[PDB]
């Protein structure tokens, strides 16, 4: 039984879907451990790391998966009508394991099963405390939610913290940060270690102990609360905003009337921006200037923390597969009834099996 | 049906203990309760006991939660340990002092198959001589379960805010 | 009397030599302060708060340097050899006050004297306590090391904290301070801000204290020939061959396990030592980031270039020129802070006049030049 990690093709994606630490557990577990050559130099993880774990290296993408049983990646393969046709590098009746995208992305789910490949959308995880170890949303954005505020310092002109100086006293960067979730509590807690004032806000109830919980204060005070939010943002010399709705357009929360009251030398940090924005004026892959404001509309942000990211994703791959290997006749059955197979398998053995894509 | 308790029972147990294991969760975020947790430490570390703290991969309610409030309030990282390699201590301990943590501790996990907390690893706490829980009520964690360790005969339970308790605790000993 | 502000024109540089709140203090003191209009776009400063504190605003750089008896700059002056002549748009008999580079610029001295303009060079203050208040090298250097750790973290493709997940631990970031000056301690405590395990050195010895008050582990190499080592001013000095050895094995147990290292060594009128060959970066995991800050005076890293990011050897060697212009609206207001204390105290105030006090060792090992005649010697 072999299992096999191709480089990722996608422009942009340094992640990789394996590391040293998972390459043993695998070996371990009875796998032949094969991954194309390169593929994790975006996440510093060198060919000799990997063949020292126990790995074998191929040479290009075709070899890595012309025998693998077990195919993992983290982004969906390409398909023919993207010019390349990865998925007709994957065996027939083989298994893989990505982030698929599936729910947003019929095309590659009917390519994948034209060739009997049982698929695991990964992003399909049910949220139960079982599979939180499994979970690539929870792992990948919280990285992102750190990196914001990396990318925030960074185009910003202002250090975060108070320096108290012989000079003179220069005051701290006030953060605000829209969405508290995943991504919106590591940047809250990233941007406070750094030294900033932290104002957040969000719809959920439960969010403001959440955001209190690591020291920031939440926006509080008829639908008229924005007052309360655009007096903050008048305020704020970092924006970040967070807030997305899986399968919908991210719903716009920094408008440019707000950005035109926004002081100047002002970043904002969409991290929504591949779902339209929380903010209009963004731009994928782009910094644009408006108003003397920059709005800062980086993709796949897990990516530029591609080196942390990637053990990460290896090892939410790993935890999922891990329960359905059987040494005793080394193979995987992975079982029906476990609520982790059902939920996040799309299509297996020459038909799509999930209820959302089902004709 | 539970064994309550009080800031100066607390401290005694504690005060005679060979080895202590910290277990901070959400709640002691929630109170901002690092600082005179730290402290705590600090004084059992004085009197020549051996303090650890053991971090659950989901305390709190983000990854990294009591990480970077233990780091705020300057604990050395060389304390601080994962799950995987402190679980084994938790025989070892004469006390588990359960700090605003829950679910992360909740025995059901791996007894209860019709449990919302089935099949996640869990802390160990109830293998130490005494198990102390800091929280305000009964109430349930993030679950919503009851946690069978409550009204075990070895756990004592401390009502309060955990901050304010921590720091009670602190004034007790010396 | 009118003192003036115009915009830097030098590539690369957002910085300026003017705050509202100075420019209030300023007016106080009997000051027209004339700010060129743009001045303080790269800082955040706009010109409706510099007029709001008190000052009107120029159209061109010639029309505000026009009647100004009294100039504040940030950087020197460009002359007629380096593309526009700013000198000659500074009125005769006038006094400058910027970071003027006077040792290596003789060619902006020369011009300025033969415009009679008395020329004062921040970078000269003399290192005494009272000065601290005065010195633009420490407020500008403190800036710049926070903005290594945030240079660092960006070119970093891990994060700086330890964090405890479901998908497993992410281990923090080893950083590695070379040099525990201004910048360093800055690092220091930026790095340690972000969850890093931060290391240090330094050939003074006063320096292992610093370290670990800020939570950092001092790499020691030589307790003997580090007592030895500071100077008249707080300075080091040439160290030698032989302990750049030492100093390399000592340091080579944690650099082969660092993520950041932020080179900030230097020695005065010297070429900046050299800490990291590429011989040592070859030991450096993939994926790891130098910070030179001492690249505009040669490097302390000899593969870092001015201007670029270097990629060598699976490592990242970044050398950013004019580092604290990165933090521009921070730099730019303890800038013009510098300039009022070093100013303030020589203000007759009941004849609307400057008159710099010659007997006050500010005044003398700042000035370079004045009345038409180079006075510092040189
Ligand atoms: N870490 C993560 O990224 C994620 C975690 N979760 C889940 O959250 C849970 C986290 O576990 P755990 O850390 O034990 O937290 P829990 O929710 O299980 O328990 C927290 C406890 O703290 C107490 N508490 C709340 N406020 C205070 C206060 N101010 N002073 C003293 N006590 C207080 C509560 O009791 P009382 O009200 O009586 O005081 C509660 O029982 C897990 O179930 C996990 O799956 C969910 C999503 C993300
Ligand atoms: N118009 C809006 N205004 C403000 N916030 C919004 C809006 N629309 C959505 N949001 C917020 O944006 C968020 C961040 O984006 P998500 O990717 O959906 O966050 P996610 O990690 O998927 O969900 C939060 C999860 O993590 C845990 O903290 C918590 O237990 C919860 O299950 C959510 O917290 C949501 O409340
Ligand atoms: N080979 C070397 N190895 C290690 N460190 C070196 C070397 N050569 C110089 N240094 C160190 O590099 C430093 C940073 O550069 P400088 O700008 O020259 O130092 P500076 O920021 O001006 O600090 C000097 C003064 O300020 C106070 O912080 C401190 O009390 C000190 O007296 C000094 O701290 C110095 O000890």
């Amino acid at each position: 039984m072999k299992i096999a990690i191709p480089k990722e093709r996608r422009p942009g994606e340094d992640r990789v879907a394996i590391s040293p630490e998972v390459v043993k557990k695998l070996v371990g577990l009875g796998f032949e451990v094969i991954v194309e050559q390169g593929a994790g130099v975006g996440a510093s993880i060198t060919d000799d790391a990997l063949t020292a774990a126990g790995a074998t290296i191929a040479s290009t993408a075709a070899q890595a998966l012309s025998q693998a049983d077990v195919v993992w990646k983290v982004q969906r393969p390409m398909t023919a009508e993207e010019g390349t046709d990865e998925v007709a590098l994957i065996k027939e009746g083989a298994v893989l394991m990505c982030h698929l995208g599936a729910l947003t992305n019929r095309p590659v789910v009917e390519a994948l099963t034209k060739r009997k490949i049982t698929a695991y959308a990964m992003e399909l995880m049910p949220r139960i405390s079982r599979a939180q170890s499994m979970d690539i949303l929870s792992s990948q954005s919280n990285l992102a939610g750190y990196r914001a505020v990396i990318d925030g310092a960074y185009e910003f002109a202002r250090a975060f913290p108070m320096m108290m100086t012989a000079a003179g006293t220069v005051p701290p960067a006030r953060v605000l940060v829209f969405g508290v979730g995943v991504a919106g509590l590591q940047a809250i807690a990233t941007a406070k270690r750094l030294g900033a004032v932290v104002m957040a806000t969000d719809v959920r109830a439960a969010t403001k102990e959440q955001v209190e919980s690591l020291g920031g204060k939440f926006i509080t005070v008829r639908k008229k609360q924005a007052e309360a939010v655009l007096k903050e943002l008048v305020k704020t010399d970092i924006a970040i905003t967070t807030a997305l709705i899986p399968g919908k357009p991210a719903p716009v929360l920094i408008t440019e009337e707000m950005v035109t009251k926004m002081k100047p030398g002002s970043v904002i940090i969409d991290l929504a921006v591949e779902a339209g924005g929380n903010c209009p004026l963004s731009e994928p892959g782009k910094i644009v200037v408006k108003h003397g404001v920059k709005i800062v509309g980086h993709t796949n942000v897990p990516s530029r923390v591609a080196a942390d990211a990637s053990p990460l994703f290896a090892k939410n791959l790993l935890n999922f597969l891990t329960p359905h290997v059987d040494k005793d006749t080394k193979t995987l059955v992975m079982k029906l009834e476990d609520e982790t197979v059902s939920g996040t398998c799309v299509t297996r053995d020459g038909a799509i099996v999930h209820p959302a894509l089902t004709g | 049906s539970v064994k309550a308790g009080s800031a100066e029972d607390a401290a005694f147990i504690m005060k005679n203990a060979s080895k202590v294991i910290i277990v901070p969760g959400y709640g002691m975020a929630v109170a901002q309760a690092q600082h005179a947790l730290r402290e705590m430490a600090d004084v059992l570390k004085k009197e020549g006991v051996e303090v650890s703290y053991a971090i659950h991969p989901v305390a709190g309610r983000m990854p990294g939660h009591m990480n970077v409030l233990l780091a705020e309030a300057n604990v050395p990282y060389d304390e601080v340990f994962e799950l995987e390699e402190i679980n084994s201590s938790f025989q070892t301990a004469d006390v588990a002092f359960v700090i605003g943590a829950n679910d992360v501790t909740n025995p059901a996990a791996k007894t209860d198959p019709s449990s919302p907390i089935y099949g996640m690893p869990i802390l160990d706490v109830e293998k130490a001589g005494t198990v102390l829980f800091i929280k305000r009520s009964m109430a349930s964690g993030y679950a919503g379960v009851e946690n069978e360790l409550f009204f075990r005969n070895n756990t004592m339970m401390l009502f309060g805010d955990a901050k304010k308790m921590t720091e009670q605790i602190v004034q007790a000993m010396n």
